[PDB]
């Protein structure tokens, strides 16, 4: 409500929800997951 | 650049991520057309690196996401998600 | 039935369920799976 | 437990799961489901 103050649809359409509709996902940009590759999509990717 | 084996170039593609979306009873996810109202350009910069080692050609490889200001919460990407 | 004798609550709600209700799983404990990991991952699973 | 090789610092790791009594099915591991 203070970030969004030279908007009014945005603090009507924010103040249309209530104290438990609106929830964070914090998502880590450090993956664990290994990129699976092939030479085929090694080189394709770096073909294209 | 980053696949000829450069491994310090984080890459800025401008305008990927958004924050404020709604999330409707429908099968669709929608972004805030409001909150955003710039539909193409008021989601953010995703920087974005590689991660590469030795056998601990190529190798164990992956990727990383950041944003353009990714200073506090360097690793964390926050949502604000407009459930119904 | 036999192994459930001292409960009654156990012998009258397995009788409950028909001759075709109750299924197995045989989960085999040897993945084939590789663990993904990152040296984020490595190290921040050793510093927890 | 854990399962560690060489190249054929880390390697290429895996994981296991037995129970305390997996001894005439180690790797088995029995479920009793009961659905309706």
């Amino acid at each position: 409500s203070q970030q969004f103050d030279p908007y009014p649809l945005a603090m009507q359409f924010i103040s249309q929800y209530s104290p438990e509709d609106i929830v964070t996902a914090q998502i880590e940009g450090s993956s664990g997951a290994l990129w699976r590759i092939s030479p085929p999509s090694r080189a394709q990717m770096k073909q294209e | 650049q980053l696949l000829e084996g450069r491994p310090d170039q984080s890459v800025v593609i401008p305008h990927l991520f958004p924050k404020y979306i709604r999330a409707p009873n429908g099968p669709e996810a929608n972004p805030v057309k409001q909150l955003q109202p710039d539909e193409e350009e008021d989601y953010l910069g995703v920087r974005i690196q590689l991660r590469r080692e030795q056998v601990g050609s190529d190798f164990l490889e992956w990727w990383v996401i950041e944003l353009q200001d990714c200073k506090a919460d360097c690793n964390l990407l926050p949502m604000v998600i407009f459930s119904d």
